[PDB]
C-alpha cells in the first residue's frame, strides 16, 4: 500500500475547511516507536522524510541559498537533522543553525542560546524550527496558543523571511501558536507535513511555502489549529520508513531560482505569480550577517 | 552512552597529544566514542574519503564530519595550520568494516593527497 511508501501525511483541505471545537489528540499509536534503518538517529529518519516532502513543494532553491536551523541540538550533543540538511541542500548552500546548548554540527555557523540572540541582519530563504519548550509537558489547565518561541519566529516571518521564502516549524498539540497559523495565510500555500517515521506523535511541521508578504488567506488560528488536531483524530497513520529505501532522488533539485531586488509598488500580477511557483526570490544580495546578539 | 562518550572526551583533554590519546584508549580496550553522526545513503558514490556530498560505496558507511571528528567532539584545538576542520560541513566515508569506532578509522589513515581515496582503503596509486 502506497501510504507506506509516501514520507508522510500532509493536511488535506479536506480537514482545513472545517469548524469544530479543539479536542483532546488521541492517536491510536500513541508514542509507540519504530527501530531505525540501520540505526541512525530518529532525527535522520525524521528530516529526511521532511525533505522529501519539500521536494514536491514549489520551493525556491537560489545559489547561496540562505537557511536558518532552530532547535538544531539533539541527541546529546550533535546535530543528525543538520547534516540531514547538508545532504540534501546545494552545495554552496548556507546553514545557520542553533540551540539553547553546546552541540557539534555541520553548518556554516552555529549559534547557542535563547533563538532570540540570534540576529538575522539579512533576509533568509528556508527556516527550519525543531523547538520545543519542555514546559509543554505540564500539561494542566485548558490548551491555548503558546508564545514562548513562536513570538520570536512570527517576528521573523514578518521582517527576515525573502518573498518567495519558506518555512518548516514543528508544532505539536500543545505546542502551537494562533499568530503562527494566521501568518500562513500570507505564503502561496501551507500544510502541516507528519512524517511517518514519526507518526505515533502529534508533531507536525506546519510548513508555509513560498511567502508573499500579503494576506492571500484569512485563517482563524485556533480554529485551525483544532482543524488539525481533528485531522490527526481521523486520520490512521502507521509508522514507516519505507519512503527512505529508494535514496536516489533525495537531493533537493537545483533550481537556480533568482533572486531580485524590487520596491513594494513594483510587485505586480506576473512578480506574485514567479513568487507563488518558486520560481524567484525577492531580498537582497548582499553578503549574510548572522551572529549573537 | 553519554556517560561513557563523556568519559573518553574528558580524558583527551588531559593530554597534549589527543590524537595518540585516542587510540591508545581504544587500543587497550576503552570504549569508542559513539553516537557518530550516520546517514543514510545510495550506496552509489565515488568512494572517495572526505566529500561535499554523501559518497558512500556498497562497501561504506557516510557520516556526517563534524561527529567524526575528535576535535569537534571534544571541542578542542583543531591541529590543522589554517585552523580549518577537515571534516566539519563535510561528510566523511568510513569502510563498514570499521564501523565499531569511525573517530579512530579517521585519527588511524589518511587520504591519499593524489586521488583523495584513504590510503588502504581505496587510494590505488
Ligand atoms: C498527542 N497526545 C498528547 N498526549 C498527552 O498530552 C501531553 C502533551 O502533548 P504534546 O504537545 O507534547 O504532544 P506529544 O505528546 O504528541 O509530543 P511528543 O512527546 O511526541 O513530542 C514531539 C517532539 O517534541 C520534542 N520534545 C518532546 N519532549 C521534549 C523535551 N522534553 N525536550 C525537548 N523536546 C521535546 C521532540 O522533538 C519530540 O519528538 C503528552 O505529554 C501526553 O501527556 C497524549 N496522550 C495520550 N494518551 N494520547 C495521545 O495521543 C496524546
Ligand atoms: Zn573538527
Ligand atoms: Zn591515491
Amino acid at each position: 500500500a502506497s501510504a507506506d511508501w509516501k514520507p508522510g501525511h500532509a493536511m488535506p483541505s479536506l480537514f482545513k475547511v472545517q469548524n469544530v471545537n479543539l479536542e483532546r489528540c488521541e492517536l491510536a499509536n500513541y508514542k509507540q516507536s519504530i527501530p531505525m534503518p540501520r540505526g541512525v538517529h530518529m532525527n535522520i529518519a525524521k528530516y529526511m522524510q521532511l525533505c522529501q516532502y519539500l521536494n514536491t513543494c514549489t520551493l525556491a532553491v537560489p545559489a547561496n541559498m540562505r537557511v536558518i536551523h532552530f532547535g538544531a541540538g539533539s541527541d546529546k550533543g550533535i546535530a543528525p537533522g543538520t547534516s540531514v540538511l547538508r545532504q540534501w541542500l546545494p552545495t554552496d548552500a548556507i546553514i545557520i543553525d542553533n540551540d539553547l546548548n553546546e552541540f557539534v554540527s555541520d553548518a556554516d555557523i552555529t549559534l547557542f542560546g535563547d533563538c532570540v540572540t540570534v540576529r538575522v541582519g539579512q533576509q533568509v530563504d528556508l527556516v527550519i524550527s525543531d523547538m520545543y519548550d519542555p514546559t509543554t509537558k505540564n500539561v494542566t489547565g485548558s490548551n491555548e496558543s503558546k508564545a514562548l518561541f513562536f513570538t520570536y519566529l512570527c517576528n521573523l516571518i514578518n521582517n527576515n523571511l525573502a518573498l518567495g521564502g519558506s518555512v518548516a516549524i514543528k508544532i505539536t498539540e500543545h505546542s502551537w501558536s494562533v499568530e503562527l497559523y494566521e501568518l500562513m495565510g500570507k505564503f502561496a500555500w501551507w500544510t502541516v507535513f507528519c512524517t511517518n517515521a514519526n507518526a505515533s506523535s502529534s508533531e507536525g511541521f506546519l510548513l508555509g511555502i513560498n511567502y508573499l508578504g500579503t494576506i492571500k488567506e484569512n485563517i482563524d488560528g485556533g480554529a485551525m489549529h483544532a482543524n488539525y488536531i481533528f485531522w490527526r483524530n481521523s486520520t490512521p497513520m502507521n509508522l514507516s520508513t519505507y519512503s527512505l529505501f529508494d535514496l536516489s532522488k533525495f537531493q533537493l533539485k537545483l533550481k537556480g531560482t533568482p533572486v531580485l531586488q524590487l520596491k513594494e509598488s513594483q510587485i505586480n500580477e506576473l512578480v506574485i505569480s514567479l513568487l507563488s511557483q518558486g520560481k524567484l526570490l525577492i531580498r537582497d544580495n548582499d553578503t549574510l550577517s548572522v551572529s549573537t546578539d | 552512552e553519554f556517560a561513557s562518550n563523556s568519559s573518553v572526551l574528558s580524558l583527551v583533554n588531559f593530554t597534549v597529544d589527543p590524537q595518540k590519546a585516542y587510540l591508545d584508549f581504544v587500543n587497550a580496550g576503552g570504549a569508542p566514542l559513539t553516537n557518530c553522526v550516520k546517514m543514510l545513503t545510495p550506496k552509489t558514490g565515488t568512494g572517495i574519503a572526505i566529500s561535499v556530498k554523501p559518497e558512500s560505496t556498497a562497501d561504506q558507511e557516510t557520516y556526517g564530519g563534524a561527529s567524526v571528528c575528535l576535535y569537534c567532539r571534544a571541542h578542542i584545538e583543531h591541529p590543522d595550520v589554517s585552523g580549518v576542520c577537515k571534516y566539519k560541513g563535510k561528510f566523511v566515508q568510513i569502510p563498514a568494516q570499521c564501523v565499531r569506532d569511525p573517530v579512530g578509522f579517521c585519527l588511524s589513515n589518511t587520504p591519499c593527497n593524489v586521488c583523495q581515496y584513504w590510503i588502504g582503503y581505496g587510494c590505488n596509486c
